[PDB]
């Protein structure tokens, strides 16, 4: 996934109307304690998801086997671990907690590490501070790998889409509700609002009609529409910017 | 109206059921996980710090290993 | 579509608020969007599948 | 993963006490 939250066309968890009398309804509690019975049972399956991962010649034959499972170790890095070949990420670790158990970086004053007689012999150097990302960095190199024989001699998505799009019809009867409720608490008010309201809407519909192909090609816009005088006035101000 | 009201007035009784149910067994496989959980965290508490004592023989080990080296 | 416009949201609320009016006077009949999403045989059939889970999860 | 750590645990305090073992060799090449 990314850093940020994808963003998606069809809508994502609408809401659940609360002015509604539930003394009616009486089912918006009860299925409000499905959604945070639902969410606990996703917090902790989430939690869970989260939590399971927390002449003669000589015969040489390259194997089905060359599995890097079982690594090969370098003699010097083989007996400051102890073990023969086990694994590249056990070898990390067990050096990283051998130079946490002798106590080599301080007592960068964390990063330099003192650089004992075993340290300085699996990785051939001999300063008394370095890195520990130059001292991993050559466990990358010290590993070598194991030797061939040598013989010589869903539908949860479209659920909840379902169940958004019925919450979006629930969202429509419950303002259906409210208006006439409103208006059967106020009908003048409303109504008042309504034929001005309605009235507005008029007006901003009927805001982009001399705008066609065929409406500014003719002359019908410039010539004698006074009474229009939206359009025409503007020569005044548009040549004095050069607007042309 | 006479047909959903049949069908609005039965059917909270069995919403309401129906739900209470679910929060029995929904609940009762928590409190039954939730515990599993932790006879979990025992034993991995309990292989780790058995196994962090076996690295640290293992590395106590190789440093007795380098005083029998400096012997021969 | 996926988009809206000036147009497209005057025309949702004209449309929106004149349909409102339209059922006090009663000169549309509005009867087809009441009854699909009502729809009383679902209703019980959402009532016997909830019936029927009364009986399985008991 | 209850029987599976403990199936690994016993296993690694079984090889604990070959090491213990490993010690009595030790105590006795000298």
């Amino acid at each position: 996934t990314q850093t940020n939250p994808v963003p998606v066309t069809y809508p994502t968890d609408a809401y659940i109307p609360t002015y509604l009398p539930d003394d009616k309804v009486s089912n918006l509690a009860d299925l409000k304690k499905l959604i945070e019975m639902d969410s606990r049972l996703d917090l902790y399956l989430t939690r869970r998801r989260l939590d399971t991962s927390i002449l003669r010649c000589s015969i040489t034959i390259q194997l089905r086997g060359v599995d890097g499972g079982k690594v090969q170790y370098s003699p010097n890095l083989a007996t400051l671990i102890g073990m023969q070949t086990g694994s590249v990420n056990d070898a990390v670790y067990s050096i990283y907690k051998y130079i946490l158990i002798n106590n080599l970086f301080v007592t960068p004053e964390l990063g330099e590490v003192k650089l004992d007689s075993l340290l300085q012999k699996v990785l051939d150097t001999n300063a008394a501070h370095l890195p520990l990302m130059n001292v991993v960095q050559t466990v990358n190199k010290l590993v070598s790998p194991l030797p061939p024989i040598i013989l010589d001699y869903a539908e949860d998505t479209a659920k909840l889409r379902e169940i958004t799009k019925l919450a979006l019809q629930l969202n429509s009867s419950a303002q259906k509700y409210q208006f006439f409720h409103e208006l059967s608490l106020h009908p003048r008010e409303t109504l008042t609002h309504y034929l001005w309201s309605s009235k507005q809407n008029e007006l901003v519909l009927q805001g982009d009609q001399y705008f066609n192909e065929d409406a500014a090609r003719t002359s019908d816009i410039y010539s004698n529409n006074n009474n229009d005088r939206s359009l025409m006035g503007n020569i005044s101000l548009l040549y004095s910017q050069g607007r042309l | 109206r006479e047909i959903s009201e049949k069908y609005i007035e039965e059917s909270q009784a069995i919403i309401q059921e129906l739900v209470k149910l679910t929060m029995e067994k929904l609940e009762s496989k928590f409190t039954k996980l939730c515990d599993l959980e932790t006879q979990l965290e025992m034993e991995k508490l309990k292989y780790v710090k058995e196994s962090e004592k076996m690295l640290n023989d293992r590395l106590s080990l190789s440093k007795q290993i380098l005083d029998l080296n400096k012997s021969l | 579509y996926n988009n809206v416009t000036l147009k497209n949201l005057t025309a949702f609320q004209l449309l929106s608020q004149r349909e409102n009016i339209c059922e006090l006077l009663n000169l549309v009949e509005s009867t087809e969007r009441h009854n699909s999403i009502i729809n009383p045989e679902r209703q019980r059939m959402s009532l016997e599948e909830m019936k029927k889970m009364l009986d399985a999860l008991k």
